[PDB]
């Protein structure tokens, strides 16, 4: 193929660039710019016309001029290139490698912001994850196709959660009863905005226990260029739903903080003058988040899946904020980490009361788990529930007027605290963590659990303390 | 105290974004006059 | 027990020789259809 | 225990790296040593046709020096100008009617564009 | 037609060249591809064209052409049963012709063109025919399918096809000046279709939720919006609507919501059963999909396509409900579109003809004698989904303004797992006054006044719930915690209602009527009783009280016998206390 070299460049300011007589260039082409020092930039068209095409820069301009600078046409369409090998590799947000291992060997290029999902082809999610935590596997089930995504604050451990959610991560095909193969998992792991003692830790998390051997890792670290932040969760999304739709992989997909992401699009997109939203953020913010979330999903006559579990951090713990409640308005559903507590020392801090996962329901119950998983879910939320509304009485008229009951709750909310989601650093099987609710839950009276059945009741209710 | 604290981030908020559209809208008319007076040549 | 990494050592290398010879009978090959695909 | 099969893996992929840069040697040496074969002349027509084709009008041709004997006739066929140039090699490279456009149809060009594509079916055929 | 080609590409716009002679808000075809585009500015030569499907990869230069006409829908047998697009395209035929991704550029006709019908016809040769009058019928999933002389077509019947069996393009009728009247036609989405007269709504819209159906009703031909944040359920509500509700015929817009939600219905309705008929529930719906991630522009689209849609089917004679998942995204598509134009915004960005829009596609619900002499009706319950659930949002403000019913939902009903989670305290109805007769004709004489004394209860307990909370429980007289434990037991048995459970999904309006008797019964006498010095602690530990909270569970079939028992059961442990 033949080199074309645009030379009228007729205007530079900003992040822009005019080149008048370019009508060849495509729509949203991608670009290569090379100044007089034979340096190269990249850049993107952003509105082509008659007079002129303008380019958006990624980097910065400085070293431009319009007498030795040139563009030249990469290609029309963002192309990735993914094979198999990808696994236990380490790249950018750009896509290249940056763990020292020679690049791979593309069996595909696939464009990277990919196509929609037509709504006939796709299919219920079913099935459950075992992440390894009871306040997750239990209340807050995640399914197998699921947009879940984590809220939490400036001092809260997200990182820690995530790093082990990605190390515990399990399918658990026995309990499926079909006694089919277990079918291959992956994980997809991008960052973004991520500090050298983050990027640090995180290459030492997942060098430690080996679970770099079935991960694909998308590093962007603070200090990269604006323009890789926005194109990371595409890259991992494509690898992604490659595996998933033509290697029958099981992916899980996880990103680290997307209100840096938020940020990264609102200074692109103030860059160019467009509509200012809320609290200046792009006003086409919540179809640029759903392009990139609406890619999870289960698809009819396919084996595989695609997991999303988005992290990301409320400003001011502000659940109004832009961020969080245009991320709610696309997910299934989210977990909440509370500071309360965090302050008593409790780890993983998922608060349970304002966390739901919406296909949760269709995920558990008899072939899919345990046939006592939604209404030990049900009574361990309402008894929560009244924990903590005893817990809000008693700090207003004294303890003195609490009947027998009241005080069963009291005590009943701070043992589940301090066990149920108080766990550590344990792999906690769903069994486990079953057993440890019913352990708990025969703390009460067996009278008092009005939603579970009779019939689980005798059989697990074994009215026995925790072994831990 | 903190509904009060609520109420008043709210309202703050909501003059910056009336501060920032009136911004904007100084933005395209001092663009579009200096469009005129280009353009008219 | 500290010992059990030199024999994958050696294997890797093994495994890198075969690779590699099994490349070097090739190679010509491999230069022929690039030098047909790229020229005119 | 099990880091013996990452240094297996990461020695293959090493090696199967290493046997891919001496391919590039050696496609790299096949590319230079062109202008000492018969098929050269040939392929720089080739070239310049091409050239002079990609862009609707041609205002001149840029030639390296030891090109254009090769070529001056279909360069006056053509109708266009001709214009030398030492530092170009390995190809031919063409001005646009407005003087905005050019176009480099240098084989050095053609290698660094199309390795990136080739190099899986070279792999696929090699092993 | 008029030709030209492409001059300036910026997002979902494009400029055109060349295109003088071009009318305002035609259809136009953009690039090699054809993609389907709408005129919307005219200057000098040029054309401004938005395109509804991805403009990614287009060249300045490329031609385009004008068709001459608006967009519009085919009216026809062939709708139920089936899910479309933005500009009503089969996309299970955009499925087996492109595979799982939805690629742009296809084309493929809105009504199937190889099923034969059970024509049978019912005009006469020599009638005087006019728009809106029945030319004959269709057999449709067990629906007679009506097939209706276009709105503005007027003529003498010349000749008529026997029964038998043909496609849509058969041209069943023809009339003397030539005319030939097909089985379908085709309608601009952006005109209200006509009708003869508009009526006063007197009957209801049975949602089949107490809540709803008992403190804020909507009537027939009516409109309400269900505004709240994230969460709170507007999904749930609205597929409970369309799964439940006593309407003809049921259309469902997903604009710009999530894919899978639309997958459930796919999935889970083909399996349901009609509550007005049997025969699964699928073959009374209509799907118009237009997820997140697919073109933006379609939105609006997605709306008129489905009220016009609704309108037909009204048009028909039927009773057509008609939901859309949330016109906030077709406000941000209105949004993008005037940021392309470089218009003025009004606030928050928005146009400043948002509202106008809002008010004529509400406009288009009401109950009306159509052109062919008979009744039907339209109603239209329209979600919206506030930033932050501020609800001086101009959307909400702009719809607030044209709505009979405001369904409000509160975040902090819904993070407590308390659904539907309605704020009975800032929701209201303007349709309550009209439907007294038939509540007391249908239901029962002194239903109305039940109701009230609800809504009075609840509002004793509100005006008490800030003195508990400030002064505490135990210093209250008994007669006022009687109050607040009636409060507790009206949310907590009559308000709640899962939507998952086989049972408690749906409630009838005498189901509703009987609890609420029930509850009223029980604090007559449980005020008595305290009367009587009884302590209220006394009161709290009855095991009525289990069969008042369990009642909601109890099935139709069943539940005549069982407040007959409850009531029985009331009376007398009161009776039994003295
Ligand atoms: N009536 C109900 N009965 C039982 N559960 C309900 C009910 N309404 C809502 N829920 C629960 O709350 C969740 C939120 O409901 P839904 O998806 O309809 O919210 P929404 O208002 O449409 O949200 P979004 O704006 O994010 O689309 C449901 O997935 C379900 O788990
Ligand atoms: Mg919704």
């Amino acid at each position: 193929l033949l080199k074309k070299e645009y030379t009228g460049i007729t205007y530079i300011s900003g992040p822009l660039l005019f080149v008048e007589n370019a009508k060849d260039l495509a729509y949203g082409a991608i670009v290569d710019i090379k100044d007089g020092t034979g340096r190269v930039r990249g850049g993107q068209v952003i509105e082509v016309s008659e007079e002129y095409a303008v380019i958006q820069v990624f980097e910065e301009t400085t070293g431009l001029d319009l007498a030795t600078t040139s563009v030249s046409l990469v290609e029309d369409v963002a192309r990735l290139g993914v094979s198999k090998e990808m696994l236990g590799r380490r790249f950018n947000g750009i896509g290249k490698p940056i763990d020292g291992l020679p690049p791979i060997t593309p069996e595909k290029r696939l464009p990277i912001t990919g196509l929609p999902l037509n709504p006939v082809a796709r299919r219920k999610p079913e099935q459950f994850i075992q992440t390894g935590i009871s306040t997750i596997d239990v209340m807050n089930t995640l399914v197998r196709g699921q947009k879940l995504p984590i809220f939490s604050g400036s001092g809260l451990p997200a990182n820690e959660i995530a790093a082990q959610i990605a190390r515990q991560a399990t399918v658990r095909p026995d309990l499926s009863g079909e006694g089919e193969k277990e079918e291959p998992f992956a994980v997809v792991f991008a960052a973004m905005g991520i500090t050298q003692r983050e990027l640090s830790y995180f290459i030492q998390e997942f060098e430690r226990t080996g679970a770099l051997s079935r991960s694909v890792l998308f590093l962007n670290k603070a200090d990269d260029p604006t323009i890789e932040r926005i194109l990371t969760p595409r890259m991992a999304l494509t690898v992604a739903e490659y595996l998933a739709f033509e290697h029958d992989y099981h992916v899980l997909v996880i990103l680290t903080d997307m209100t840096n992401y938020c940020e990264a699009l609102r200074e692109i997109g103030a860059a160019r003058e467009e509509i200012p939203g809320r609290r200046g953020y792009p006003g086409y913010m919540y179809t640029d988040l759903a392009t990139i979330y609406e890619r999870a999903g289960v698809v009819e006559g396919k084996k595989g899946s695609v997991t999303q579990i988005p992290i990301l951090s409320m400003p001011d713990d502000d659940r109004t904020h832009p961020i969080p409640d245009l991320t709610g308005y696309i997910t299934e559903g989210q977990i909440q980490l509370s500071r309360e507590l965090h302050r008593k020392g409790i780890y993983p801090p998922i608060d349970p009361l304002p966390s739901l996962s919406r296909l949760m329901n269709n995920g558990v119950g008899k072939g899919k788990t345990r046939e006592d998983h939604k209404q030990v879910s049900d009574q361990l939320y309402s008894a929560y529930a009244n924990g903590v509304d005893i817990r809000k009485l008693v700090a207003i008229i004294g303890e003195d007027a609490l009947t027998e009951n009241d005080r069963r709750y009291l005590q009943f909310a701070d043992a589940f605290e301090r066990f149920f989601i108080n766990q550590g650093q344990q792999n906690r099987s769903i069994e486990e963590s079953l057993q440890i609710a019913w352990a708990l839950l025969s703390m009460l009276p067996q009278g008092e659990l009005k939603r579970i059945s009779k019939d689980h009741i005798g059989k697990y209710y074994g009215q026995k303390l925790e072994e831990i | 105290i903190p509904g009060i604290r609520a109420q008043i981030r709210f309202i703050q908020q909501v003059l910056e974004q009336r501060e920032r559209e009136d911004t904007f809208r100084l933005k395209r008319i001092k663009g579009k006059i200096e469009a005129r007076e280009a353009e008219e040549e | 027990t500290e010992a059990l990494l030199a024999r994958y050592r050696e294997r890797a290398e093994a495994e890198a020789k075969a690779v590699r010879e099994k490349a070097m009978a090739r190679l010509d090959e491999a230069v022929a259809l690039v030098l047909k695909e790229v020229l005119p | 225990e099990s880091a013996g099969e990452l240094l297996v893996a990461t020695a293959r992929t090493q090696a199967r790296g290493e046997v891919l840069e001496e391919v590039r040697r050696r496609v790299r040496e096949a590319l230079e040593a062109l202008p000492q074969k018969p098929e050269w002349p040939e392929v720089v027509r080739k070239l310049a046709l091409e050239a002079l084709e990609a862009l609707p009008g041609a205002k001149a041709l840029v030639a390296n020096p030891e090109d254009l004997p090769h070529l001056e006739a279909l360069a006056r066929e053509r109708g266009v100008e001709l214009q030398a140039e030492p530092a170009l090699r390995l190809g031919v490279r063409a001005v646009g009617a407005e003087g905005k456009t050019q176009v480099e149809n240098s084989l050095l060009a053609r290698l660094d564009r199309a390795w990136d594509a080739l190099s899986s079916k070279v792999a696929q055929a090699l092993w | 037609m008029i030709q030209g080609v492409i001059q300036k590409i910026a997002g979902p716009a494009v400029i055109a060249k060349g295109m003088l002679g071009a009318r305002m808000y035609d259809i136009c075809k953009v690039g090699e591809e054809g993609l389907v585009g709408e005129i919307i500015r005219l200057d000098g030569d040029t054309a401004f064209v938005q395109v509804y499907e991805d403009t990614s990869g287009l060249k300045v230069g490329e031609p385009v052409v004008s068709t001459g006409l608006p967009l519009a829908v085919e009216l026809g047998p062939g709708m139920l049963n089936g899910i479309y697009d933005g500009i009503q395209r089969p996309l299970e035929r955009i499925r087996e012709k492109t595979g799982i991704y939805i690629t742009r550029g296809v084309v493929v006709h809105a009504l199937d063109r190889e099923k034969k019908w059970a024509w049978t016809p019912m005009v006469k040769p020599g009638d005087e025919v006019r728009g809106g009058m029945v030319l004959g019928t269709v057999p449709e999933f067990g629906f007679t399918h009506k097939i209706l002389v276009p709105p503005d077509v007027r003529g003498r019947v010349k000749e008529v096809k026997p029964a038998g069996e043909y496609t849509v393009e058969e041209p069943v009728v023809v009339l003397e000046d030539g005319t030939e009247l097909k089985m379908y036609h085709t309608w601009p989405v952006r005109r209200a279709r006509p009708v003869q007269r508009k009526l006063d709504p007197n009957t209801p819209f049975l949602t089949g939720m107490r809540i709803l159906d008992v403190l804020f009703p909507v009537a027939m031909g009516g409109t309400a919006a269900i505004p709240g944040p994230f969460g709170a359920g507007k999904s749930v509500t609205q597929q409970s609507l369309a799964k439940w509700s006593n309407a003809d015929v049921v259309v469902y817009v997903g604009c710009g919501e999530r894919g899978n939600e639309m997958t459930d219905v796919l999935v889970e309705f083909p399996e349901l059963t009609d509550p007005k008929t049997g025969g699964p529930l699928m073959h009374r719906t209509v799907l118009i999909a237009n997820t997140s991630n697919m073109p933006v522009a379609a939105r609006e689209a997605s709306i008129y396509v489905g009220v016009t849609i609704a309108e037909y089917f009204r048009d028909q004679g039927f009773s057509v409900a008609l939901m859309a998942d949330s016109t906030s995204r077709w406000a941000e598509a209105l949004r993008e579109i005037s940021s392309r134009l470089e218009e003025m915004p009004a606030e928050e960005g928005y146009p400043p003809y948002l509202a106008a829009r809002l008010a004529a596609f509400y406009e288009r619900a009401g109950k009306v004698i159509t052109l062919g002499g008979e009744e039907g009706a339209v109603t239209i319950v329209g979600a919206v989904s506030p930033p932050g659930g501020d609800m001086s949002e101009p959307v909400t403000q702009s719809t607030l303004r044209i709505v009979g019913a405001f369904w409000r939902l509160d975040a902090s009903l819904a993070f407590r797992r308390h659904f539907p989670a309605i704020n009975w305290n800032g929701s209201y109805s303007l349709f309550t006054s009209a439907l007294d007769p038939w509540y007391r004709e249908n239901v029962a004489e002194d239903y109305p006044e039940l109701r009230d004394a609800i809504s009075e209860l609840l509002q004793r307990e509100a005006g008490l719930q800030e003195i508990v909370q400030l002064v505490g429980p135990d210093a209250l007289q008994d007669a006022e915690r009687l109050v607040i434990e009636v409060g507790r037991i009206i949310r907590e048995d009559f308000l709640q209602q899962n939507a998952y459970h086989e049972v408690d999904a749906y409630c009838s309006m005498k189901k509703a009527y009987g609890i609420m008797k029930m509850i009223l019964a029980f604090y007559k006498e449980a005020e008595a009783a305290i009367k009587r010095g009884v302590s209220i602690d006394e009161i709290l530990q009855l095991p009525v009280l289990e069969r008042i909270g369990r009642a909601r569970y109890v099935s139709e079939e069943e539940f005549p016998a069982y407040f007959e028992e409850a009531m029985k059961e009331i009376q007398g442990a009161f009776k039994a206390l003295a």
